[PDB]
C-alpha cells in the first residue's frame, strides 16, 4: 500500500499519486519512480516496511547509480519541514548505499558536499555527527584523492567561512581514512608559499583534527606539531594565531601525554609572548596553558616562572576575552605540580584578588562561573583559609551579586576542604557575613541557603556559641510575608539540624519544633512540606520522649495532613509520620493508626516513586506496632467488597503485614477466606498469595507446606484463572526461596503444575511456563530434563511441541549445567553416540 | 528460538539432538580447567594435544547423517 | 539437618594462564596467573631470583582467557578477563592498597562455559585500540578501548562479528601499526559437513585462517581476508609489525610452522625438528603446546615447546617488507608448559601443565652457538624431516621452584609418623614427574617422593603402617619393553661402520625421563607398577612391573578369615584397554602375601575375570570386587579367586565400594549411588536403594549408616541421605540429596576427619588443580544465621570479581543446599572501611567482632 | 503489536518516566530492582535519548531489571526497548 503523505511531502512523491500504473508508458524513467516509491517508504511507514525498502534500495544501489538516487535524496535533506528522524533515516540510507557504490559516487562528490556542508556548523548536535558521518562515508567510498581534488581549491577562496568548513571538512576526512594518509597534503599546504590563507587553512584543519579526534591523535602529535610549527614565527598574524590556537588544541587534545612532542614549540612561544600582543598574545597564552600541565615538575617552575610576568601584567587588559584566557591559564598553572603554593600566595594571589575579584565581574555568566571555578581550584593547592581570608569581609557587599559570588565561593571551598584550616578571626568574621547576608537579601534563592548550612556543618561543634544569633534570625524570618523566606527558614532549619544536636541546644530546638507545629497550618504547599521536613529533623534529633509538641498531640495533627494533594507535602508527611511509627509508636492510640491506615492505602497509588516508598516504609512500621490482626481483617473485608482498581492496594498491604509480622500471621486467616464458595473471593485470596510470595522471598521458606494444599486444589481447580495464578504463586515461590533447601515441596507442587502444559489460552500456558522456568531455577535443571525426556520424541506431534517449547526454554536457561545431565544414549550400527570422555575412571 | 543454536522442533532428529549435545560437552570440556585436565591425565596427552583431539572432533563427532 | 561451612585450607597451586607486564606501573615486571578460579599476582625478585606471590584473590568464576593490554603513551598495564559470566572485565592492579581494581565490567551474554556465548577466547591489537572476545562457535564481540580527559580507560558497545556454523581454534590481534585493527581466526564451517551424508564434506572441509578489520572511521567490523590451509594448524602467534616487524602471523600446526601474511606475501612453511632416535610412536605428529615473544628494539625471538617438552627458538628473517625465511634452534628441554614468559633482566618463568613450576636465568641466548640452527631454506623431498638431539640445559639455570601439589589422585589422612596429630599423604603429579608427598601444618608444610608413572591409589598397611601404592599410565612403556625397544632400535639402525660406535653412545644414553618426558608411545599400551613405600623414608620397599598392556586400577590390603592372620595385597588389572571407543579384553586380579612386616609383596596366584575390576573392599574375612558392572564377594583359594556371591543388576559400571556393617555403597560411572545389602544367612547381594539424580562420582566418604557424602566429575560435592529406619529387605528406595554444593574445582578425595587433635571433626577434601578444602558443621544455630547473613550481605556488596554471581555459580550444576561459602565471607576483610562498617552495623556489631568471629571458626576446623 | 527490541545492547543506560519509575521492563513488577538496564545505540540516538524505555514518555530515571529476572539472566536477552511495528518515527 502507499504510505501517508503529509502537506510537504507532496511537492515531492507527487509523481506516486498518478495512476498511470503500466511500466511500458515510463521511458527508463522508472528508475526515477522507483527511487521515489523506495524513498516514501522508507522515510514515512513502520519498521517492517522501511526495512524492507531499505534492504530493496541497498541491494539496487549499484543498478541504480548514485546520480538519481542523490539527486532525489539531496533535495529531501535540505528541506526546512525535515523532522530530525527523518533525517536520521536519510543519513542512514545514504551511508549504506554509499558503501555500496564504491567509485561511483566520485562524479557527483562536488554536488554532494555542498549541500552537507552547512550541517556541519548547524547548532543542533546530532546534525553536526549526521553531516560528520556522510563526508566520512563518501571520503570511504570515493577515494582520498578525489576528495581532495575536490576540496583543494577552497582552500584559499578570500571569503573565511568557506576557508572554516572546508577545514573542518578535511578534518573529517582525516578522521575517516587516517591522519597518515593526509599528513603529506597538510605539510605541503601549511608550507604553500604562494597563498598565506592556504596556510592558514591548514593548520585550522589539523586544530579542528586535534578538536574532533581527541586522545586519538597522540601516535601522530610529534608528526602534526612538525608540520605546524614554522607556522608562530610566520609573519602574517593571523597564521601564526591559528597556529598557536592549533598547538592549544593539539596539547588539550593529548592531556596528559605527549609532552616531549612539544619540545619545539616552547622557545618561540616564550619569544612570542614577549613579542607580541593582543588577540595573538591570547592565543600565545592560550597555548602555553593548555601545554603546561603536561611537564615535568622541575620544567614547570621553570616556564611558569619565566611566563608568570607576562600573564599577571594581562591580568588588567581591557578585552574581557584575554581577561578569560588568562584565568585559564593561572587555573591551569596553578593545577600541576611543581609549582607549589608558595609562589603562588607570594606572587600570584595578591594580584588575582586586585584585578579579578571586582564587582563588574559579578553581572556576566560566564566571568562568574569561570572566577568562581578558578578561585575554588586555587583552595585546592594554596589552602583554604588563604583564599577565604581574602574575599569574607566582602560578604557585607551591598552589591547582591557580588556577595552571592563570594558566598558560592566560601560554600565549595568549605565544601571541598571541611574547615580544619580556619582560625578564630576568620571564623566570627564568617558568621558575621553569612547573617549578614542571609538577612538582607532581596531573592530567596539557594546560594545563600546552601553556603549557610555547609558553613555550619564544616565547623561543627565550633558553632555553639553562634546558635542563638543564629536561631533568633530564622525565627525572625520564620514570621514573614514572603512564603519562599519561611521555606527557606524550615530548610535551613532542616539542613543543621544534626549539627545544632551535638552542639545540646535541646530547648531552643524545642522552642523550633513548637513554632513548626504552631505553623503547621500553613496553605501554601511548598512552604508546607519544608516545615514538615523541619519539624521531622527536629523529632530526628531530640527523642520522641522530650518532643515539644509531645507525638501525643503531635501525630493526630499530622493525620488529616494526608488527604492534601501537593506531593512535596505527601513525601514529607508520610516521611514523619513514619519516623513516629518507627521510634515514638507508643504515645498514639491503635485507632489513630487505623486512620491513618486507611488514608495511606490510597497513597500506594501515587505515580512518584518516593511517595509510595514511603508509604511503604510507614505502613509497615506501623504493623509492626500495632497488632497485625486488626489491619488484616479490615484489609480481608476490603479485599472482599473491592473492585480491581484498589484491590491491589489491599494486596501490597497483606503481604507488607505479613513481611513485618511474619506470614504466619496472616497466612491462616488469608488461607481461610479460600473456602467461602465464591470463586472471585478465592481468585482474590490467589492473587493476594502471589504477590506475597513474590515480596516476602526468602521468608517464605518455612511456609509452603502451609500452602501446599491450596495450591493442590487451585492447580487443578477446573477454572483457567485459577490454574493461571496458581501457577504464578508457584513461580515466585521457587524463585523467592531458591537456595534455601525447599526441593522437596517445590518438586511435590511440580506434580500439579505440570498437566497444565496441555493448555491453550495464551495467558494461562505462559503462566505455567513461567512456573516451569522458576522451579528449574529452584530445582535444578537436572530434573526438569527428567520430566522432559519422556516425551522429547513421542508418536503425538503436539506433546512434541509442547515438550520441546519446555526443552527449549531449560535449555537456553541451562545449557552448560545440562552436559552432566544428558542421558546415556548408546551407539548403533550408523553413528557413535556414547561420550567416551566421561567415562574414564582415574 | 531460531537464533540460538541447540534448540529443537518437533522434527529435530535424534542426530541433530546428539550431535548438538556432543558438541556442547565438547566446549564445557575446553572450558572448565579440572575437567579438561582429568581428561588429560587418563590418557597420557598433553592439554594441548586434547585441546587439539577435541577442536578436531568437533567437525563430525557422532558421524554423517541418514 | 547438617549445615556445612566451606574453607579453603590450600588454594589451588594448578596455573592454566600466565601473562607478564608492568602491572605495578613502575620498572617491576610481575606476572599475573589464572589458577582455576582464583587470580593472583606475582613478583619476580631479580636480585635473588625467587618468584614471591603479592596478591591472591578468589574471582568465584571460571577463567577461561587472560589477556593483558596497555594503551599509546601509558604506563601501567590492564588485565581484561573473560569467564563463565556474560561479561568481559578490566582490573587494574593498584599497588597503594595491593587490590584488583575492577575499571571495566561489560554485560553481552548469559553465563557458564557455553558454546555461542564469548568468553572462551581473548584477542587485543597490539596498540590497545580494541579488544575482541570470542565463543568457539558463531559469536564474536568487538570493543574499542580510549581515554579521556582524565586519562581514564573508557570502553565503547561492542561490535558484531558473527559468522554461523563457525567454530574458532584460536584468535590474536595482528600487529597492524596505528591502520585499522585486525585480528586473524584460524575458523572452519561445519555447515557442509552437516548436510552431506556420505561424508565428503567431512573429510574435504578445512580449517580456515581469516582476517576480521575493524574499520574505525565507518566504524565496523568486517570478513575482509580468508584462506584455507592445507595443513591444520592449533594456534598462532602474533609477529610484531609496523615500525619494528614485519606485519603477519605465525601458525602452528601438526608437524609444522608456516608464515602467513595477507598481500602478495608467499606463505613461508618450514617443518618441526624431530628427535634423533626417538622411542615414540612414527605414526604420531607433533604440535606446539606453548608460545612465547620477546622484543627488543634491536630484534625479536620467539620461543615454542613441544609436546616432548622441547623449547626451540624461532627468528623470522628480513628482507625489508616481505620475509625470507624461517629459523629454528634448539634451544633447551623443560617440562612441558601451559604458559611461558620472557621477562626482562634475563628471566624466564615456566608455567607447567602439572607439577611444580619453575623460573630459570637467561645465561645464554644461543646465538654464539656451535650446534645446527635449521631454517626453510634448507631443502628436502619426501617429507623427512629435520633431526636433533636433546641435552642437558645450559642455556638456562634453574633459579627457582615453586611446589605445586595439581594434579591430586588421591589422598589420605593419618598419623603414621607418631606426631599425634595426623598429616596429609597425597598422590599426585603425572607421569615421570608424579609423587608422593607428605604434609604438615602449624598453609602446608610438604615433603616429596618421586614415583615411576601416575599414581591411583595407595593403601596403608594397619601393622606396617607402610603405603601399597599403584601407578599406571596409559600408552607409556614398561621399563623391560623400552630396554628391547632401544635394543630393537639400535640392531636396525646398524643395517645401512661407524654405526655400531653410534649404537653404544645412544643405548649407554639414558636421559632422565623426569625432565626429557617420558618414551611414550601406542595406543592401547599400558604402563604399570606396584610399589610399597615407607612413609617417612622416601625410600620403597619393594617394587613390582606388570605386563605391557596391564594397567592396575584398584588396590586393597586385607586378611581373610579363610587363612590366619597373615596378609594379603590384591591388585586389579585391565588388559588392553581402549578409551575411545571403550573396549577391553578382560581384567585380572593379582594376590600377593606382603610377608616380612610389610616389606615384600609375594606372589600367589592371578585370577582373570570378565571386565576391569575397578574396586577391592576388605569385607569381614573375604573381599568386595567390582568387575565392569558386576558386584561381587571373593574368598581367597590356594590356586584361584572363587567367587561366592554376584549381583548383576548394577548400572553401568562400578567405581568404587565402601561398607558399613552389612551395607555397600557402589558408586557407579553416571548413576550415583547405590545401596546394596548382603543377607549372610542366604548368601545374597539385594540391590535395595538408589538415588533420585545422576552423578559422576569420582570419589565418596561414609558420614553414618544412613548418610553417604560423594565427590563429582563436575566439581560438585553433595550429600545423601537414606529415609529413617529403612527396611533392606524391601526395594524400590529412594535417598533425598541433603546437600549440594559446587566447589568450582575437581574432588578426587573426601575424608571425614579431625586434622587437629581434640578438636572439631570435619569433612576434608582435596581437588585436582592442587587444593585442600574444609567442610564443617556448625555447632549453633546462632552461628548459622550469622553466616547466611554474612554470605547474602557480602553477594551483595563484594560481587565476584569476574561478573559472576556467586549464588549462581555455587548452584552450577544443582541448587546450592545447606553450605556457607567461607572464602566468600573472608572477603569482609578486604572491603572498604565504609562498607564494611555498613554491613557490620547491619549485622548490629563492629567490624573487629565480624573478623575475629571468622578468625575462630577457622581456627576452630 | 508491541516487541522488543533485542538487539546487542551497549553502554547507554535505560531511562524511566516518572509513571513508570519503578517497574521492570520485561515483567512489569515493582519487587525488587536488582540490575541496570542497558539498551542499544540506535534505540538511545537523536531524540531518543533519555526517553523511557517502556511507555517512550520523558524519562526521569534510570531503568531497572527486577530481582525475579536477574536471577533467570533475563537481563541477557538484548535491548530490552519496546517498540511498536504500526507507528512511523513521526507518529
Ligand atoms: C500487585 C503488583 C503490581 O505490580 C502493583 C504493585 C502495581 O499496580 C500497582 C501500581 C502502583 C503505581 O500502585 C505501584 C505501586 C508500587 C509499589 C507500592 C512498590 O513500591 C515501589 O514501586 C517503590 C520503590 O520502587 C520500591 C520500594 C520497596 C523497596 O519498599 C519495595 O519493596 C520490595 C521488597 O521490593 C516495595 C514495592 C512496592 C510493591
Ligand atoms: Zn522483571
Ligand atoms: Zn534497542
Ligand atoms: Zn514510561
Amino acid at each position: 500500500n502507499l504510505p501517508f503523505l503529509k502537506p510537504d511531502d507532496i511537492q515531492y512523491f507527487d509523481k506516486l499519486l498518478v495512476d498511470v500504473d503500466e511500466s511500458t508508458l515510463s521511458p527508463e524513467e522508472q528508475k526515477e519512480r522507483k527511487i521515489m516509491k523506495l524513498l516514501l517508504k522508507i522515510k514515512n511507514g513502520t519498521p517492517p516496511m522501511r526495512k524492507a525498502a531499505l534492504r530493496q534500495i541497498t541491494d539496487k544501489a549499484r543498478e541504480f547509480g548514485a546520480g538519481p538516487l542523490f539527486n532525489q535524496i539531496l533535495p529531501l535533506l535540505m528541506s526546512p519541514t525535515l523532522e530530525d528522524q527523518e533525517r536520521h533515516l536519510l543519513v542512514k540510507v545514504i551511508d549504506r548505499i554509499l558503501y555500496k557504490l564504491d567509485d561511483l559516487v566520485r562524479p557527483y562528490v562536488h554536488k554532494i558536499l555542498v549541500v552537507i556542508e552547512p550541517l556541519l556548523i548547524d547548532e543542533d548536535y546530532y546534525a553536526r555527527v549526521e553531516g560528520r558521518e556522510i563526508i566520512s562515508n563518501l571520503a570511504k567510498a570515493a577515494g582520498l584523492a578525489t576528495m581532495i581534488s575536490t576540496m583543494r581549491p577552497d582552500i584559499d577562496n578570500m571569503d573565511e567561512y568557506v576557508r572554516n568548513t572546508t577545514a573542518r571538512a578535511f578534518a573529517v576526512v582525516a578522521s575517516a581514512l587516517g591522519i597518515p594518509s593526509l599528513l603529506p597534503f597538510l605539510k605541503a599546504v601549511c608550507k604553500s608559499k604562494k597563498s598565506w590563507q592556504a596556510r592558514h587553512t591548514g593548520i585550522k584543519i589539523v586544530q579542528q583534527i586535534a578538536i574532533l579526534m581527541g586522545c586519538a591523535i597522540l601516535p601522530h602529535l610529534r608528526s602534526l606539531v612538525e608540520i605546524i610549527e614554522h607556522g608562530l614565527v610566520d609573519e602574517q598574524q593571523k597564521v601564526r594565531t591559528i597556529s598557536a590556537l592549533a598547538i592549544a588544541a593539539l596539547a588539550e587534545a593529548a592531556t596528559p601525554y605527549g609532552i616531549e612532542s612539544f619540545d619545539s614549540v616552547l622557545k618561540p612561544l616564550w619569544k612570542g609572548i614577549r613579542q607580541h600582543r593582543g588577540k595573538g598574545l591570547a592565543a600565545f597564552l592560550k597555548a602555553i596553558g593548555y601545554l603546561i600541565p603536561l611537564m615535568d615538575a622541575e620544567y614547570a617552575n621553570y616556564y611558569t616562572r619565566e611566563v608568570m610576568l607576562i600573564l599577571i601584567r594581562e591580568f588588567q587588559s581591557p578585552d574581557e576575552e584575554m581577561k578569560k584566557i588568562v584565568l585559564k591559564v593561572v587555573k591551569q598553572c596553578c593545577g600541576t605540580d611543581g609549582v607549589e603554593a608558595n609562589y603562588i600566595k607570594t606572587e600570584i594571589l595578591p594580584p588575582f584578588f586586585k584585578h579579578f575579584w571586582q564587582h563588574r565581574m559579578a553581572l556576566d555568566r560566564r566571568n562568574y562561573r569561570q572566577l568562581v571555578d578558578t578561585t575554588v581550584e586555587l583552595a585546592n593547592k594554596v589552602g583554604a583559609a588563604e583564599i577565604i581570608s581574602r574575599i569574607v569581609d566582602d560578604l557585607k557587599d551591598e552589591a547582591e551579586q557580588y556577595r552571592k559570588m563570594v558566598m558560592e565561593t566560601i560554600e565549595k571551598i568549605m565544601g571541598n576542604l571541611g574547615a580544619a584550616d580556619i582560625d578564630h578571626k576568620l571564623e566570627e568574621q564568617l558568621i558575621d557575613g553569612i547573617l549578614y547576608a542571609f538577612q538582607e537579601q532581596t531573592t530567596e534563592d539557594s546560594v545563600m541557603l546552601n553556603g549557610f548550612g555547609t558553613v555550619v556543618n564544616a565547623l561543627g561543634k565550633r558553632v555553639k556559641p553562634y546558635l542563638p544569633q543564629i536561631c533568633g534570625t530564622v525565627l525572625w524570618r520564620l514570621n514573614n510575608k514572603s512564603a519562599k523566606v519561611r521555606q527557606q527558614a524550615a530548610d535551613l532549619i532542616s539542613r543543621t539540624a544534626v549539627v545544632m544536636k551535638t552542639c545540646q541546644e535541646e530547648k531552643l530546638m524545642g522552642h523550633l519544633g513548637v513554632v513548626l507545629y504552631e505553623y503547621l497550618g500553613e496553605e501554601y504547599p511548598e512552604v508546607l512540606g519544608s516545615i514538615l521536613g523541619a519539624l521531622k529533623a527536629i523529632v530526628n534529633v531530640i527523642g520522641m520522649h522530650k518532643m515539644t509538641p509531645p507525638i501525643k498531640d503531635l501525630l493526630p495533627r499530622l493525620t488529616p495532613i494526608l488527604k492534601n494533594r501537593h506531593e512535596k507535602v505527601q513525601e514529607n508527611c508520610i516521611d514523619l509520620v513514619g519516623r513516629i511509627a518507627d521510634r515514638g509508636a507508643e504515645y498514639v492510640s491503635a485507632r489513630e493508626w487505623m486512620r491513618i491506615c486507611f488514608e495511606l492505602l490510597e497513597l500506594l497509588k501515587a505515580h512518584k516513586k518516593a511517595i509510595r516508598r514511603a508509604t511503604v516504609n510507614t505502613f509497615g512500621y506501623i504493623a509492626k506496632a500495632i497488632g497485625p490482626h486488626d489491619v488484616l481483617a479490615t484489609l480481608l473485608n476490603n479485599l472482599k467488597v473491592q473492585e480491581r482498581q484498589n484491590r491491589v492496594c489491599t494486596t501490597v498491604a497483606i503481604a507488607i503485614v505479613a513481611e513485618t509480622c511474619s506470614p504466619f500471621t496472616v497466612l491462616p486467616a488469608l488461607m481461610n477466606e479460600y473456602r467461602v464458595p465464591e470463586l472471585n473471593v478465592q481468585n482474590g485470596v490467589l492473587k493476594s498469595l502471589s504477590f506475597l510470595f513474590e515480596y516476602i522471598g526468602e521468608m517464605g521458606k518455612d511456609y509452603i507446606y502451609a500452602v501446599t494444599p491450596l495450591l493442590e486444589d487451585a492447580l487443578m481447580d477446573r477454572d483457567l484463572v485459577h490454574r493461571q495464578t496458581a501457577s504464578a504463586v508457584v513461580q515466585h515461590m521457587s524463585l523467592g526461596v531458591y537456595g534455601f533447601g525447599c526441593e522437596d515441596s517445590l518438586n511435590h507442587l511440580l506434580n500439579y503444575v505440570w498437566p497444565n502444559v496441555f493448555e491453550t489460552s495464551p495467558h494461562v500456558i505462559q503462566a505455567v511456563m513461567g512456573a516451569l522456568e522458576g522451579l528449574r531455577v529452584a530445582i535444578g535443571p537436572c530434573r526438569m530434563l527428567q520430566y522432559c525426556l519422556q516425551g522429547l520424541f513421542h508418536p503425538a506431534r503436539k506433546v512434541r511441541d509442547v515438550y520441546w517449547k519446555i526443552y527449549n526454554s531449560i535449555y537456553i536457561g541451562s545449557q552448560d549445567a545440562l552436559i552432566a545431565h544428558y542421558p546415556r544414549i548408546y551407539n548403533d550400527d550408523k553413528n557413535t553416540y556414547i561420550r567416551y570422555e566421561l567415562d574414564y575412571i582415574l | 528460538q531460531s537464533k540460538y543454536i541447540g534448540t529443537g522442533h518437533a522434527d529435530t532428529t535424534k542426530w541433530e539432538w546428539l550431535v548438538n549435545q556432543h558438541r556442547d560437552s565438547y566446549c564445557s570440556y575446553m572450558g572448565h580447567f579440572d575437567l579438561l585436565n582429568y581428561f588429560a591425565i587418563a590418557e597420557n596427552e598433553s592439554k594441548a594435544r586434547v585441546r587439539f583431539n577435541l577442536m578436531e572432533k568437533m567437525l563430525q563427532p557422532c558421524g554423517p547423517p541418514a | 539437618h547438617m549445615f556445612l561451612y566451606n574453607l579453603t585450607l590450600q588454594r589451588a597451586t594448578g596455573i592454566s594462564f600466565a601473562i607478564h607486564g608492568n602491572f605495578s606501573g613502575t620498572k617491576q615486571q610481575e606476572i599475573v596467573v589464572s589458577r582455576g578460579k582464583i587470580l593472583e599476582l606475582l613478583r619476580p625478585d631479580p636480585n635473588t631470583g625467587k618468584v614471591h606471590t603479592l596478591l591472591t584473590v578468589e574471582v568465584f568464576g571460571v577463567i577461561r582467557s587472560l589477556m593483558a593490554f596497555r594503551l599509546t603513551g601509558g604506563t601501567k598495564d590492564y588485565i581484561v578477563v573473560g569467564s563463565d559470566s556474560g561479561r568481559i572485565v578490566i582490573l587494574e592492579y593498584q599497588p597503594s592498597k595491593n587490590m584488583f581494581e575492577k575499571i571495566h565490567q561489560e554485560t553481552f551474554g548469559k553465563s557458564g562455559c557455553r558454546r555461542i556465548v564469548p568468553g572462551q577466547f581473548l584477542a587485543v591489537d597490539p596498540k590497545g585500540r580494541a579488544v575482541m572476545i570470542s565463543a568457539i562457535e558463531k559469536q564474536k564481540l568487538v570493543y574499542i578501548l580510549n581515554r579521556d580527559a582524565a586519562a581514564r580507560l573508557t570502553i565503547s558497545s561492542p561490535l558484531e562479528a558473527h559468522k554461523a556454523n563457525t567454530l574458532v581454534y584460536h584468535v590474536v590481534g595482528v600487529d597492524v601499526g596505528f591502520e585499522n585493527p585486525m585480528f586473524a581466526c584460524l575458523e572452519m564451517d561445519y555447515e557442509e559437513a552437516d548436510n552431506d551424508p556420505t561424508g565428503e564434506a567431512a573429510a574435504n572441509t578445512q580449517q580456515t585462517l581469516t582476517f576480521y578489520e575493524l574499520d574505525l572511521g565507518l566504524n565496523h567490523v568486517v570478513r575482509k581476508y580468508s584462506e584455507p590451509l592445507e595443513e591444520h594448524g592449533n594456534f598462532l602467534i602474533t609477529v610484531p609489525g609496523g615500525s619494528d616487524g614485519p606485519s603477519g602471523v605465525l601458525i602452528c600446526s601438526e608437524n609444522y610452522i608456516t608464515y602467513k601474511n595477507f598481500g602478495d606475501q608467499p606463505d613461508i612453511r618450514c617443518p618441526i625438528p624431530r628427535r634423533r632416535n626417538d622411542l615414540d610412536d612414527p605414526e604420531r605428529g607433533m604440535i606446539f603446546v606453548c608460545s612465547a615473544t620477546h622484543k627488543t628494539k634491536s630484534m625479536f625471538f620467539f620461543l615454542a615447546q613441544t609436546e616432548q617438552g622441547d623449547i626451540f627458538k624461532i627468528t623470522l628473517e628480513t628482507d625489508e617488507d616481505m620475509v625470507t625465511e624461517i629459523r629454528l634452534k634448539y634451544f633447551d628441554t623443560v617440562p612441558v608448559a601451559a604458559a611461558m614468559c620472557v621477562l626482562k633482566t634475563g628471566f624466564l618463568f615456566v608455567a607447567s601443565e602439572f607439577g611444580n613450576h619453575y623460573l630459570y636465568q637467561i645465561a645464554h641466548l644461543g646465538d654464539d652457538d656451535e650446534e645446527p640452527e635449521f631454517s626453510s631454506a634448507m631443502p628436502l623431498e619426501e617429507g623427512d624431516t629435520f633431526f636433533f638431539q636433546p641435552r642437558p640445559l645450559k642455556n638456562l639455570v634453574l633459579v627457582d621452584e615453586l611446589d605445586s601439589l595439581s594434579p591430586i589422585l588421591f589422598c589420605q589422612i593419618a598419623d603414621l609418623a607418631n606426631e599425634d596429630t595426623p598429616q596429609l599423604y597425597v598422590a599426585c603429579g603425572r607421569g615421570p614427574r608424579s609423587s608422593l608427598r607428605v604434609l604438615r601444618h602449624g598453609v602446608f608444610n610438604q615433603v616429596a617422593f618421586p614415583l615411576q608413572y601416575t599414581p591411583r591409589k595407595f593403601v596403608i598397611h594397619p601393622e606396617s603402617n607402610n603405603l601399597i601404592i599403584i601407578e599406571t599410565d596409559h600408552n607409556a612403556y614398561t621399563e623391560a619393553t623400552k630396554a628391547q625397544r632401544k635394543q630393537q632400535m639400535a640392531e636396525e639402525m646398524v643395517e645401512a661402520e661407524l654405526a655400531a660406535e653410534m649404537a653404544a653412545a645412544f643405548l649407554n644414553e639414558n636421559l632422565p625421563e623426569s625432565i626429557f618426558g617420558a618414551p611414550k608411545a601406542g595406543n592401547g599400551q599400558w604402563a604399570s607398577v606396584i610399589r610399597v613405600m615407607n612413609p617417612i623414608q622416601g625410600n620403597t620397599l619393594d617394587l613390582v612391573q606388570l605386563e605391557q598392556n596391564e594397567a592396575a586400577f584398584s588396590v586393597a590390603v586385607c586378611r581373610f578369615s579363610n587363612t590366619g592372620e597373615d596378609w594379603y595385597v590384591l591388585v586389579g588389572v585391565a588388559k588392553d584397554l581402549i578409551l575411545n571407543p571403550r573396549s577391553v579384553a578382560g581384567g585380572f586380579v593379582y594376590t600377593y602375601k606382603l610377608v616380612n612386616n610389610g616389606e615384600k609383596l609375594e606372589f600367589l596366584h592371578k585370577t582373570p575375570v570378565e571386565e576391569v575390576p575397578a574396586a577391592i573392599a576388605p569385607f569381614q574375612g573375604r573381599v568386595l570386587i567390582g568387575v565392569g558392572k558386576l558386584l561381587r564377594v571373593y574368598d581367597l583359594g590356594k590356586k584361584k579367586l572363587l567367587r561366592k556371591c554376584e549381583n548383576k543388576h548394577i548400572a553401568n559400571y562400578i567405581s568404587g565400594i565402601q561398607t558399613i556393617g552389612h551395607r555397600v555403597i557402589v558408586s557407579d560411572v553416571q548413576e550415583s549411588f547405590i545401596w546394596v545389602r548382603y543377607k549372610r544367612n542366604e548368601n545374597q547381594l539385594i540391590i535395595f536403594a538408589d538415588d533420585t539424580y545422576p552423578r559422576w562420582v569420582t570419589t565418596a566418604s561414609l558420614l553414618d549408616y544412613d548418610t553417604v557424602a560423594g565427590a563429582d566429575k563436575f566439581g560438585n560435592i553433595c550429600v545423601v541421605r537414606l529415609p529413617p529406619n529403612t527396611n533392606d529387605e524391601v526395594d524400590s528406595q529412594k535417598a533425598e540429596v541433603i546437600m549440594n554444593y559446587h566447589v568450582g574445582e575437581t574432588v578426587l578425595s573426601l575424608q571425614k576427619t579431625t586434622l587437629i587433635p581434640g578438636g572439631s571433626e570435619s569433612l576434608v577434601y582435596t581437588t585436582l588443580s592442587g587444593g585442600i578444602g574444609i567442610l564443617v558443621p556448625f555447632t549453633s544455630h546462632e552461628d548459622h544465621d550469622f553466616f547466611q547473613h554474612v554470605e547474602m550481605h557480602l553477594r551483595s556488596e563484594h560481587p565476584p570479581l569476574c561478573g559472576r554471581d556467586h549464588l549462581s555459580f555455587r548452584s552450577y550444576y544443582f541448587p546450592v543446599k545447606n553450605v556457607i561459602d567461607g572464602d566468600l565471607c573472608e572477603q569482609f576483610n578486604s572491603m572498604e572501611p565504609n562498607k564494611q562498617k555498613n554491613v557490620s552495623e547491619e549485622l548490629d556489631r563492629t567490624p573487629p567482632e565480624v573478623s575475629k568471629k571468622l578468625e575462630d571458626i577457622r581456627t576452630r576446623y | 503489536d508491541l516487541i522488543f527490541c533485542r538487539k546487542q545492547a551497549g553502554v547507554a543506560i535505560g531511562r524511566l518516566c516518572e509513571k513508570c519509575d519503578g517497574k521492570c521492563v520485561i515483567c512489569d513488577s515493582y519487587v525488587r530492582p536488582c540490575t541496570l538496564v542497558r539498551i542499544c545505540d540506535e534505540c538511545n540516538y537523536g531524540s531518543y535519548q533519555g526517553r523511557c524505555v517502556i511507555c517512550g514518555g520523558p524519562g526521569v530515571s534510570d531503568a531497572y531489571y527486577c530481582k525475579e529476572c536477574t536471577i533467570q539472566e533475563k537481563d541477557r536477552d538484548g535491548c530490552p526497548k519496546i517498540v511498536n511495528l504500526g507507528s512511523s518515527k513521526t507518529d
